[PDB]
RNA sequence: GGAGCGGAGUGAAAUAGUACCUGAAACCGUGUGCCUACAAGCCGUGGGAGCGUUCGUGACUGC
RNA sequence: GAGGACCGAACCCACCAGGGUUGAAAACCUGGGGGAUGACCUGUGGUUAGGGGUGAAAGGCCAAUCAAACUCCGUGAU
RNA sequence: UGCCGGGUGAAGCAGCCGCGGAAGCGAGUUGUGGACGGUUCACGAGUGAGAAUGCAGGCAUGAGUAGCGAUACACACGUGAGAAACGUGUGCGCCGAUUGACUAAGGGUUCCUGGGUCAAGCUGAUCUGCCCAGGGUAAGUCGGGACCUAAGGCGAGGCCGACAGGCGUAGUCGAUGGACAACCGGUUGAUAUUCCGGUACCCG
RNA sequence: CGGCCCGUACCCUAAACCGACUCAGGUGGUCAGGUAGAGAAUACCGAGGCGUUCGGGUGAACUAUGGUUAAGGAACUCGGCA
RNA sequence: GACGACUGGGUUGAUAGGCCGGAUAUGGAAGCCCAGUGAUGGGUGGAGUUGACCGGUACUAACGAGGGCUU
C-alpha cells in the first residue's frame, strides 16, 4: 500500500511496521477491534492487502503473509477461514464505522470489521 | 520580549472573544 | 555536581554536639542563651 | 415558574466553565442536553450535571413534570476561591500556579 | 458516585449554614437603556441632534 | 620484564564545537578530547580559622558569598 | 463639661435629594446593618498619602499563551458512575559492567493488608512512595559494643600564663585496621546466616 | 544448664539519599552469564526488570539532533571552526 | 493546505481505498528436478515482489427575498 504522507504512526518508522502488522493480526484473530480513527484508516489497506495474498493459497504465499504477521495460528485462521469466506468478493473486505471521540485525550475512534 | 503596556480592557475582550466553542 | 551538604551523623555530632557545647566556656553561652530565648532542640 | 440549581466549588477554571455554558443559554431544557451530551469539552461534564437538577428541581419541587416547555433563562459561572501552590524552576526560583474554581449555577423556566 | 444544590425545618434573622457578625475597593460575570464596523482618539471638555428602562447615552463639531 | 613508558574502557578531568541561556541543570547535555602504575583516584577517621588558615601561586579556595568568610552585638554608624 | 438621640433601629457601607467659597456638610431620606452616637466651650494627638525601584494581603495584563522535564507501545477482556494511564492475557520494543540482585552512609515507616479519591501527582485515575486504620523487623556464630590499638581528641597531679586560658605525664577514648565460633534448604502478605529441618562450632 | 545490649522493615547509578521539585547532575563497596571480540569497549541476548507519571493528528515556515548529495574541492573563513 | 480557507465528488456516484490489468523499479523468487564431495551453478521463467503514474471495476466508505421615499 501507498506509505504515510507526514508523521508515522508511533512516532518510528520502524514502529509503525509492526505497529500495523500487530493490528492485523488482532483483526484477524477476533474480526473488529476499536482503535483511533487514523489508525483505522492505515489498517485498512493493509489488513486488505493481506486478505488478497490469502486468497489464493499457495505455499508461496504463505510465507509472504508469514513476512508481516509472525503467528503461525493466525495465519492459518486466515487462509482456512477467511479466505474461504471472501473467495467471491473482490476486495473491499473491511468496513470501517466512526464513533465518538475517546474521553481522556479526545482521540477520534472507529470499529474497524471484516465485512460478514 | 516583554508587554509593553497592561493591554486595555477593550483589546483584552476583543481577543477573547474569539476564544469560544462551536455548537455541535 | 556535588553540593556542599554530605549529611553525616557521627561528624555532626562531633562538631555542634551538645557535649562539643558544654567543652568550651564560650560554648556554653550559646547553650545558655538557646535555653533563655525558648528554643526547643537545644544544640544539633 | 423559575427553578434553579447551582454547583459551588466546582474545580474547572471559570473561563473554561463559561466555554461551555455560552453555548446553553436559552435553548429547550431537552435540546440542552442533547448538545451538552455530545461535547468534545471536559467542561461540559459537571455543567450537565448541573442541568439536571434544575430539572429535577422542577419537576419535584415545583410539579412541572413535563420537562418540554423549560427553556435556559438564565445560566451562569461566577469566580470561586482559588488554590495557590509554587513550582520549582530554572536557576532557584519559583513561579506561582494558581488552581482556580468556579460557582455553575443554571436556571429554567416555563416557555 | 460524591461534592453541591432546590424544596422542607430550626432560628428574630439561613446572601447568620460550622467556606459562617458587618461585607468596601481592585477583579470577574448575567440582564438591561443608548452609542459603536470610511475611522487617526493624554480618551477629557464647550456646542449639540437623536433615542430611552431632570436623569442615562452621545451622531456631528470647536478646543 | 623496568618505566612520573605506549594505545585504550572503568575512574579523574574539562581542550573544541553545537544545544541549553525565565535551562532537565544557580555551570549541565551530545559528539569529539587529556591522564589512565602514578607528583594517580577514592572511602572512613582526624587536623589547620579570619588580617588568620591553605595554596605545584590564579588573589585562587576557606558551605552557590573572599583585595580579608558568616552570625549577633556598638546600631536607628556615617 | 452642659444639653440630647438609639430595637420606634446607633456605628459602618451603598444610593437619592439638597447645602457651603475650599477642605466638606445634612437632628434630610431610602436600602443594608443590628448596638452604640450627635452637639456647645475647651483639652490631647500614633490627626489627613499618590508616588520613597516604599511594606503586607488580595487581584489583574501578558494568556487560555510557553511549558508539561530526554526513544514504543498496541489489542482483548475485567472492575467501575466515569478508563489512553487501574488489573489479567497476548504481542511488540528497551536495559542487561545494568533500567538486574545486594550493602555502608543517608532517609525514618515510604514495607504488607484493607478502605478513600477532598488536598498532592505538571493530564487522568477506580491507581500511588498521597490520606486513614491495622499489622510487620526474632541472632551465643552476621555488623558493632562487653577485646586491641593508629592519626587525633580529653587529661588526675603538673608546667606556663595579669584574668580568661595554652600545653601536657600517668591514664582513657578513638576504626577506616588487628583478634574472634554456621552452613545448606524451606516457609509468611510483610523477617530470616535471626524462625523452621539437618548437620556443626565457640565461651562459662 | 547459661551465653547480655544495639541494627535487622523498606529505598540505595535513585520516585524514598545530597541538589527547594517524582530535577537529563553527584553517591563508597560486592555480585558480573551467552554469541562475535583482546576486552568490564561495542552489537544482539540470558538471570531479571521496564514500557506512568500528558495524549491524538496533521508532509507549513523555522529551530535542534541525525542522513545523502551531481561537477568543482578551502574558491568559505580571522583561522580547514565543523 | 500551519488552522481556517480554495477545488472536485457524495449512490442519478469512479472522490478515495480495495480488486483486476498496464507503465515504472529492481533483476532471475518459493517448491521441485539436474550437476557437483562442498561452497555453488543450471532449468522450470524477463521469473517473483512491487508505492505514488495510467485505464477499467461499486467490493468498502461518501440559513437564505417580497423591492422606502422625492423628482
Amino acid at each position: 500500500p501507498k506509505p504515510a504522507k507526514g508523521a508515522r504512526l508511533g512516532g518510528s518508522a520502524a514502529h509503525e511496521k509492526l505497529l500495523l502488522a500487530n493490528l492485523a493480526k488482532s483483526l484477524f484473530e477476533h474480526g473488529r477491534i476499536t482503535t483511533t480513527e487514523a489508525k483505522a484508516r492505515r489498517l485498512r489497506p493493509v489488513a486488505e492487502r493481506l486478505i488478497t495474498k490469502a486468497k489464493k493459497g499457495d505455499i508461496h504465499n504463505r510465507r509472504l503473509v508469514l513476512q508481516t504477521i509472525t503467528d503461525k495460528g493466525i495465519v492459518h485462521t486466515l487462509f482456512t477461514e477467511i479466505a474461504p469466506r471472501y473467495a467471491e468478493r473482490p476486495g473491499g473486505y473491511t468496513r470501517i464505522t466512526k464513533i465518538g471521540n475517546r474521553r481522556g485525550d479526545n482521540a477520534p475512534m472507529a470499529v474497524i470489521e471484516l465485512v460478514e | 520580549a516583554v508587554p509593553k503596556r497592561k493591554m486595555s480592557r477593550s483589546n483584552t475582550r476583543h481577543r477573547r472573544s474569539q476564544w469560544k466553542a462551536a455548537v455541535p | 555536581s556535588k553540593r556542599t551538604f554530605q549529611p553525616n551523623n557521627r561528624r555532626r555530632a562531633k562538631t555542634h554536639g551538645f557535649r562539643l557545647r558544654m567543652r568550651t566556656r564560650a560554648g556554653r553561652a550559646i547553650l545558655a542563651t538557646r535555653r533563655s530565648k525558648g528554643r526547643a532542640r537545644l544544640s544539633a | 415558574m423559575e427553578a434553579r440549581a447551582q454547583a459551588r466549588y466546582i474545580r474547572v477554571t471559570p473561563m473554561k466553565a463559561r466555554r461551555v455554558v455560552d453555548l446553553i443559554r436559552g435553548m429547550d431544557a431537552t435540546e440542552a442536553q442533547a448538545v451538552l451530551r455530545f461535547a468534545p469539552q471536559a467542561a461540559s461534564v459537571p455543567v450537565k450535571k448541573v442541568l439536571d437538577s434544575a430539572i429535577a428541581n422542577a419537576a419535584h419541587n415545583y410539579d412541572h413534570t413535563d420537562a418540554s416547555s423549560l427553556f435556559i433563562s438564565e445560566a451562569f459561572v461566577d469566580e470561586g476561591p482559588t488554590l495557590k501552590r509554587f513550582r520549582p524552576r530554572a536557576q532557584g526560583r519559583a513561579y506561582r500556579i494558581r488552581k482556580r474554581t468556579s460557582h455553575i449555577t443554571v436556571v429554567v423556566s416555563s416557555k
